[PDB]
């Protein structure tokens, strides 16, 4: 018996959700993902203080339709929400009050770790959302908020960082 | 030869499709249920789908007629007659290069140009769906396979690698897409509630499959609730890719020659693939019931199907079929 936490990981369709979750359980940039239909399922196992916990990932697909058909439907038992936008798309930021609202709605908890990650940051000249605006937005919805990148070799360590930190505050009831 | 198996199968198929004024569908049908050569899928593919006309003197002008309508409506489509829809013109963008990934084939560009004209086309045309990620899966086993007629029998195999550009003129290419977007246009037609709003068409095909493997495999059934194993949880990919996403595309184009021929205009498609849902997970039911939910959720959404040959699925779509028979009062 380890405990499981339920985690999934939302957002609009091409922001890198299926990429960071990737990141979160196997240290690897997938560098040829497909269009993910309904919810892919992967689990990390993470020892943290002499407990083994086990990290269930929901990655979900990101499309309005499918948002409006199901996504509602795997919201269920859910320990922590990752909120994903795309740096360079100001628009995929624009959804998040949606996502949350969808959140809201469609489950029974409010104390529930959740994060805010902002990705892509690699594409420094196409980035469209300002560090201070998303803070902001984090601040409102009392989430933390990290900019990074799946993809950049030489942030690796760093999303490995980000995940981590979810883990330790799940793993503190 | 007679003592050839594949050689004797193309002569078999040859007495049906060649030579004659009006091809005989019910013969064609009944021998394409057990798989088509790859040398006679495209052209058998388009009269089982029922684009291609069955009278042979038709045919010429009904394809000439049908590559001019596409063309015609690239046309309006691209100018100020129509007002580009951005949302949905964008979410093919983003979804075309990250379809079948790993096959060279879809990442050339003027393959990529082609699928973005196809489904933008269909997806205008299909207002109450629009574009639904997934349906770029569906295109491919027809582009792919509409593709081979244009190569020598001996190049079949290189489809995957090769730039169509290298062999086809860019007319041609036109003429692909034409016969890509109507037959498309087909498959989709028999499963419109799959991807409307709600897309309650999917949910009812899990519904449904959840409710036969509790009559073919109860034990496998109350194993899933023993462990919380929800239906939707890895079914959901199979009704909205018909499998596509669990297989190789051989074993795709394969069970496609028996899916047309079966539902060719006899079953609809949404019930036989739940018996081909059904048969599929059935045939896990021993290695599935010593597993703890994280294991069966994995495997159902990895299943170990990359070796699979034509004999493989052959076997899966005949049990299918049987228990469609047998289990039919059923609802
Ligand atoms: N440059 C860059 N591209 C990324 C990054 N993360 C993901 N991508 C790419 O963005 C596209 C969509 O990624 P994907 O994970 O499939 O999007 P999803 O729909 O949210 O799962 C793919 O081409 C990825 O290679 C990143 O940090 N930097
Ligand atoms: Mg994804």
């Amino acid at each position: 018996r380890s405990r499981i936490f339920k985690i999934i990981v939302i957002g609009d369709s091409n922001v890198g959700k299926t990429c960071l979750t990737y990141r979160f359980c196997a240290g690897r940039f997938p560098d040829r993902t497909e269009a993910t239909i309904g919810v892919d399922f992967r689990e990390r196992a993470v020892d943290i203080d002499g407990e083994r916990i086990k990290i269930q990932l929901w990655d979900t697909a990101g499309q309005e339709r499918f948002r409006k058909s199901m996504v509602q439907h795997y919201y269920r038992n859910v320990h922590a929400v990752v909120f994903v936008y795309d740096m360079t798309n100001m628009a995929s930021f624009h959804s998040l009050p949606a996502w949350i609202e969808e959140c809201k709605q469609h489950l029974l908890a409010n104390d529930i770790p959740r994060i805010l990650v902002g990705n892509k940051c690699d594409l420094r000249s196409a980035i469209q959302v300002p560090t201070d605006l998303a803070q902001k937005f984090a601040d409102t919805h009392s989430m933390p908020l990290f900019e990074t990148s799946a993809k950049n070799p030489n942030d690796n360590d760093h999303v490995e960082a980000i995940f981590m930190t979810l883990a330790h505050k799940l793993k503190s009831h | 030869q007679e003592l050839n198996s594949i050689i004797q199968r193309i002569s078999k198929f040859d007495n049906i499709l060649k030579d004659k004024t009006i091809i005989n569908q019910q013969d064609l049908r009944q021998i394409s249920w057990n798989g088509i050569p790859k040398i006679h899928r495209p052209v058998v593919w388009k009269l089982l789908i029922g684009y291609l006309p069955v009278n042979t003197k038709r045919q010429e002008g009904f394809l000439q007629r049908k590559r001019k309508e596409y063309r015609d409506s690239l046309k309006h489509t691209f100018s100020d007659q129509h007002s580009r829809d951005i949302p949905t013109w964008h979410q093919i963008e983003i979804d075309i290069p990250r379809t079948n990934p790993h096959i060279p084939l879809y990442q050339f560009k003027s393959v990529q140009n082609s699928l973005q004209r196809i489904l933008y086309l269909w997806a205008i045309r299909h207002p109450a769906s629009g574009y639904v990620q997934g349906i770029n899966d569906l295109v491919t086993p027809f582009f792919e396979t509409f593709l081979t007629e244009y190569l020598p029998p001996s190049q079949i195999d290189d489809v995957k690698i090769k730039d169509p550009s290298t062999y086809m003129v860019d007319e041609q290419i036109t003429d692909l897409e034409a016969d890509t977007f109507w037959c498309l246009t087909k498959l989709l037609e028999q499963i419109t509630d799959n991807y409307i709003h709600g897309q309650p068409g999917i949910l009812r095909q899990v519904k449904n499959l959840s409710q036969l493997v509790k009559r073919i495999d109860a034990d496998l059934y109350n194993h899933f609730q023993n462990e919380h194993v929800e239906f939707i949880q890895f079914a959901f990919r199979w009704m909205n890719c018909l499998l596509m996403r669990e297989f190789q595309m051989g074993t795709v184009i394969r069970m496609w020659d028996t899916y047309l021929s079966e539902t060719s205009q006899q079953s609809s498609l949404n019930e036989f693939h739940v018996f081909v849902c059904a048969a599929f997970l059935i045939k896990w039911s021993d290695q599935l019931m010593e597993m703890d939910f994280q294991e069966t959720i994995t495997f159902l959404q990895n299943p170990p199907t990359k070796d699979w040959t034509e004999t493989d699925i052959e076997m899966l779509l005949s049990e299918a079929f049987i228990w469609q028979s047998l289990y039919k009062d059923a609802t």
